[PDB]
RNA sequence: CUACUCGCAACUGCCUAAAACUCAAAGGACUUGGCGGUGCUUCACAUCCACCUAGAGGAGCCUGUUCUAUAAUCGAUAAACCCCGAUAGACCUUACCAACCCUUGCCAAUUCAGCCUAUAUACCGCCAUCUUCAGCAAACCCUAAAAAGGAACAAUAGUAAGCACAAUCAUAGCACAUAAAAACGUUAGGUCAAGGUGUAGCUUAUGGGUUGGAAAGAAAUGGGCUACAUUUUCUACAUAA
RNA sequence: ACAGGUUUGG
């Protein structure tokens, strides 16, 4: 049984999101890539360059935006300048999410000498695709 | 069946024989209850299972008006009603037998679900059904061709009669006031 | 769910109202059918599901349908066979039943009358008339229907059909046939064109295995080919070659009537003849009748040879052969 | 016929000692038993011995005698054709025999009632 | 397995169509296998409509191919024919005019005539029964018997002979052998038809 | 079906027949799984046989195992292991050993790091198997009570969201085939050695570095390559020499 | 006794 990505059923319960409710082979089929550069492609190079600071991203927003933080990132990657999507929900403070988000402009940018954007989408809960 | 003693007249050589004197109270008694449903705006349902008249039934429930049941029974469609038809139905107001026994020798079991839904029942049962739980039987043949016919067309007129009387109070009571 | 219905009505309203001012064209004119490519150009998403993609469409569209009401406001049903589970299976097998008797009666009465003015019209052979599938009665009939009904309906429609029909009686039956998708798989004929000052001038195309030709064929000389620049027999040296060149020829009797120049790519030795006589035969049709177009169709020189190469799979050596399973 | 069946099994009623000791209870079950698996003889023997006797007469070869080569063909084509036809003929028709396969829906139409 | 169950066999008969009015029920069914829109499956690279070529010697040259090379098995089976013509050439004209009324000079001819000296008439099935196998006499049907007739001798060539003499050759004088009825084919069936004879005896235990 | 008594042509006996002590159970039927070295039936479209093709067991070589032999890794090791971890070993790889060196010894810091130490019978992450088998299942209804079961198509109490199947998707046009997918679970199956880990053990060592060796075959075996020829070998060459 | 606990996958 493959179990890469894959959660697996429960007694019909559990809430799971859309991209949590696809296996792994529907990818490009129904759901799309978290992540989008130019490093992927044929005649291109520079792959593992922009995977390192892929999951370095990754670990880095979930370490600032603990538990409010609903799915996954969106990386697009776009001329020289790096766009992170995030889902949070709206537990803390409009001041505490300017706070935090002027911090990660400031340091992810001098910490990889490249201009990030941050842009922040607040649900009120996690949305739920399959049952709940 | 044990309960056709008082409801049967004799055995000729083996078969036994009707009491057609009791026979026609009971039909009395049961045309009269389903001519005054009928009147007071009664859903009618001609419950039989059997595979010889299915076609004359449906005809008959056709011309009169009512509804009529004559394919496989279903489990739960008069308990489970709000599950099987639709999220909140109206049920038969009175259920007709015109067969007791299914194919398989048993009784119905719209004849057991209208007693434990609290439905009135009229029933032919013939000298191998169970009358016990019918609220009108009438003791009868339902194996004939003529007698299906008889009892259709004794329901056809009792039902056109009742709905030609009740449209004719109401065009009275119109005129009324 | 009504007022949801009618508020993602008047969403979808003013949305597409917002679509066409940012759009450019005039909303009167805006349709789905600008809605649908509007849409797959300001959201490119690439995916291999089509239903996946960002679509909006008119909400009783999205949303699904049910049921409509079955009894009026005093509860009372429409329908005479409301309590038997299918209102509409159930008088359709009624309705069925009350024709077939009726049928059946008027036969009779012209057979008591001696009278044969009918005709069997069960033999569909010609016509390519099937009966219908489930999907295709569950998709007429709303509600759902059961494997041993619709055999049941399938075979009392054929009991009905193994009896002389009437007028109406025919289109009764017939209204449950579905034919063939196109019933016209004759293919189209290539019209005779004329390049410089060239007469009974015809081109085809073929592919078997990887391996692409095309042909320029010349109704008017004599019987030779020019495999690029070079003569068929040095091109083919081996027999069986020059016979899947041969076979489209003289099927039609057009060996010394055709002066052809074919231009094979990809392939080795077999798939380049046969993807040359799949070209010839489908460029020989312009030159030939209708009746010899459906003969060499059937014969198979107008049909392609899906049979290609499959893939390798992992844990194999040529897609089939499985390595030594040892049992112990 | 059938075996008498009064004062066989031990009742209340029965003063005697009980004859028939039954294993399980002698109910009329609505299925009858599958038939383990329904054989049949091999065809055109005859035929075949009239056959080898040209090669053991001729001593084994075909050019001498030559019916006893066709009629054997002929024998085995019509057994082949019996074989296939017959095969749904037999299962269509219920003329003489019938598989369980019939008999149980045959019987469930009108089955036994141990209660009421 | 690319075809669905809707394609039908392919007609490579010419004659089969240029004669659609001489007759009224091959019409009857021609008139409906396309109207059914019947799909039919391509036409195969090894048989044509050639009227030289038989389907009997395209099966017997895919018996003799060896893995995949097909020209090395249609060479072989050129100058199998090749060398049979050219000895019956040289017999014809070693021979008498009584004797040339006689010998016959067609390669088609003579390998058909083989065959069917070789096709055996029974075969011999081993049967499981009391934990031991018995060979039941059987009759065979019509392929059966011709594929046994063209692999024993296909067998025969291939491992009884030489390593000097050649396929073709040893084939040209195996043909000439089987038409009169002397070869070790000959031999094979006849001892295939005498264990056949002994086991007769076993004819009641087939089931079919 | 015991000792003590009475009676008996019985004398290793028969009839009658306790008590001390031990325990809070001992018992009959039933419902569902599991199991059976007791049975019957079903088919497998590479599957069992009737049958076809090409292979291993004969020779050599490569490679992986079980063994002897050393100071000199380990795991896998019936179907589902054996050119398997490894799509890759002169040092590094390498977790093995022998000789020698260092002990807050990668980080800003931590009476702190670090361990390829044990536990795969504590795990997650990843999979093998039945397995192209289809079944699983919340919410209702029924049973002369309900532990539980719920089916007869010429139909006898069964409806049902969603998860499986199916459809759809990919092999740039259909169909086909292939690919992909295959829930809930069995094998306490494999992986503490991809990685992190609860528990139990190391800290002048089971930790961190340098150098040198990690053989070899008495013997058996799995899988592949070359062939054992004439449909063969060599030469130029698309295949007429 | 107006009773309750205690056998078993149940
Ligand atoms: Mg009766
Ligand atoms: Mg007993
Ligand atoms: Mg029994
Ligand atoms: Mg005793
Ligand atoms: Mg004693
Ligand atoms: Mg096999
Ligand atoms: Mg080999
Ligand atoms: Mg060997
Ligand atoms: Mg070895
Ligand atoms: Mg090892
Ligand atoms: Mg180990
Ligand atoms: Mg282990
Ligand atoms: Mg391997
Ligand atoms: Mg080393
Ligand atoms: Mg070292
Ligand atoms: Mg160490
Ligand atoms: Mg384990
Ligand atoms: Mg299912
Ligand atoms: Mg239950
Ligand atoms: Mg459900
Ligand atoms: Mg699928
Ligand atoms: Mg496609
Ligand atoms: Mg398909
Ligand atoms: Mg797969
Ligand atoms: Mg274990
Ligand atoms: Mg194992
Ligand atoms: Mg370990
Ligand atoms: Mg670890
Ligand atoms: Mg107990």
């Amino acid at each position: 049984k493959n179990r890469a990505a894959r959660v697996r059923v429960s007694k019909g319960d559990k809430p799971v999101t859309y991209e949590e409710a696809h296996a792994p082979h529907y990818i490009a089929h129904r759901k799309g890539w978290l992540s989008l550069h130019t490093g992927n492609l044929d005649g291109e190079d520079h792959a593992a360059e922009r995977t390192v600071e892929d999951v370095f991203l990754r670990k880095f927003m979930l370490g600032t935006f603990p538990g409010c933080l609903a799915d996954q990132l969106v990386l697009k990657r776009r001329a020289n300048q790096l766009e992170i999507c995030a889902l949070v929900l709206r537990q803390l403070p409009p001041h505490k999410f300017y706070f935090l988000v002027g911090y990660s402009e400031t340091l992810l940018s001098h910490f990889y000498k490249c201009p990030v954007h941050l842009h922040l989408q607040t649900v009120p809960s996690k949305v739920v695709y399959k049952y709940i | 069946h044990r309960f056709m003693e008082p409801y049967l007249f004799g055995s000729r050589l083996g078969q036994d024989i009707i009491d057609l004197e009791q026979t026609a109270a009971h039909l009395q008694l049961a045309l009269n209850f389903t001519a005054h449903v009928a009147y007071r705006e009664g859903i009618i349902l001609f419950v039989s299972r059997h595979r010889q008249f299915a076609h004359l039934i449906e005809t008959t429930a056709r011309d009169c008006g009512e509804y009529a049941h004559t394919r496989y029974f279903k489990g739960g469609l008069l308990t489970n009603a709000p599950l099987l038809l639709g999220p909140g139905v109206r049920l038969p107001d009175l259920i007709i037998f015109l067969h007791t026994l299914n194919n398989v020798f048993e009784p119905h079991v719209a004849v057991r679900d209208a007693a434990k839904m609290n439905i009135p029942t009229v029933g032919i049962v013939d000298t191998n059904c169970n009358p016990a739980l019918i609220t009108y039987p009438v003791p009868g043949n339902d194996d004939s061709p003529p007698a299906v016919r008889l009892f259709c067309r004794l329901f056809q007129v009792a039902i056109s009669r009742a709905k030609e009387k009740r449209r004719q109070v109401e065009a009275l009571y119109r005129l009324q006031g | 769910t009504v007022d949801f219905i009618k508020k993602q009505i008047e969403e979808f309203n003013i949305g597409k109202r917002h679509l066409a001012n940012m759009m450019g064209e005039d909303p009167e004119t805006f349709t789905q059918e600008d809605i649908d490519r509007a849409i797959a150009y300001l959201f490119p998403s690439g995916l291999f599901e089509k239903r996946a993609r960002p679509i909006m469409k008119h909400p009783e569209e999205i949303f699904p349908k049910q049921r409509a009401i079955q009894w009026g406001e005093d509860g009372r049903p429409f329908h005479f066979l409301f309590y038997t589970g299918k209102q509409s299976y159930y008088s359709l097998m009624h309705d069925t039943y009350g024709k077939l008797l009726d049928v059946e009666k008027h036969h009779n009465q012209l057979r008591a009358k001696d009278l044969l003015a009918e005709k069997t019209k069960i033999l569909k052979d010609p016509i390519g008339s099937r009966w219908l599938i489930k999907e295709e009665l569950e998709e007429m009939l709303v509600e759902k229907l059961s494997d041993q009904d619709y055999a049941q309906f399938i075979r009392l429609l054929e009991r009905l059909s193994a009896l002389p029909c009437g007028a109406t009686e025919e289109d009764f039956v017939n209204r449950f046939r579905r034919s063939i998708p196109i019933q016209s798989k004759k293919q189209l004929i290539e019209p005779l064109q004329y390049d410089e000052q060239g007469m009974a001038f015809s081109r085809g195309e073929g592919k078997r295995k990887t391996a692409k030709a095309e042909v320029v064929v010349y109704g008017q000389g004599s019987g030779r080919i020019d495999v690029n620049g070079v003569d068929y027999l040095l091109y083919f040296p081996v027999t069986q070659d020059r016979e899947q060149l041969m076979f489209p020829l003289h099927f039609l009797d057009r060996l010394g009537k055709h002066d052809m120049t074919c231009a094979v790519s990809g392939g080795g030795r077999s798939a380049q003849a046969g993807a040359v006589r799949l070209a010839m035969a489908r460029a020989l049709c312009s030159f030939v009748t209708e009746d010899e177009v459906e003969w060499m169709r059937q014969a198979g020189l107008l049909t392609a040879d899906p049979r290609v190469r499959e893939r390798k799979k992992p844990g194999q050596e040529g897609a089939r052969r499985k390595f030594t399973w040892k049992k112990r | 016929a059938t075996p008498s069946l009064r004062g066989r099994l031990a009742r209340l009623g029965n003063p005697r000692r009980p004859i028939l000791k039954p294993n399980k209870p002698l109910i009329l079950a609505n299925h009858v038993g599958e038939r383990r698996r329904e054989k049949g003889e091999a065809t055109c023997i005859t035929e075949m011995s009239v056959m080898m006797a040209c090669w053991k007469q001729n001593e084994f070869r075909d050019e001498a005698c030559r019916k006893e080569i066709q009629d054997f063909f002929d024998c085995a084509s019509r057994a082949e054709a019996a074989r296939k036809m017959r095969s749904i003929q037999e299962n269509l028709g219920e003329l003489g025999s019938l598989p369980p396969k019939k008999l149980n829906k045959l019987l469930h139409r009108f089955p036994n009632k141990p209660h009421v | 397995s690319r075809y669905g169950p809707e394609y039908k066999d392919p007609q490579i008969d010419k004659e089969y169509y240029r004669k659609p009015l001489a007759e009224q029920t091959e019409e009857e069914k021609y008139e409906r296998d396309f109207k059914k829109t019947q799909l039919i499956k391509a036409a195969p690279a090894t048989k044509t409509s050639s009227v030289f070529e038989d389907p009997v010697i395209s099966k017997f040259t895919n018996m003799m191919m060896k893995g995949g090379n097909k020209v090395l098995a249609r060479s072989l089976m050129t100058q199998t024919l090749e060398a049979v013509k050219r000895k019956q050439f040289a017999k014809y004209h070693a021979a008498s005019a009584e004797e040339q009324a006689t010998i016959e000079r067609n390669p088609y001819t003579i390998f058909h005539q083989a065959l069917k000296n070789c096709e055996p008439v029974i075969g011999l099935v081993p049967i499981l029964k009391g934990g031991h196998f018995y060979q039941v006499p059987v009759p065979l049907a019509d392929r059966r018997r011709r594929f046994l007739a063209m692999k024993w001798m296909i067998a025969e060539c291939r491992e009884k002979k030489h390593r000097r003499v050649l396929m073709p050759e040893k084939l040209s004088q195996e043909l000439l052998e089987a038409f009169h009825n002397q070869g070790p084919v000959i031999k094979r069936k006849h001892d295939m038809h005498k264990m056949a004879e002994a086991n007769r005896a076993l004819a009641h235990y087939r089931w079919w």
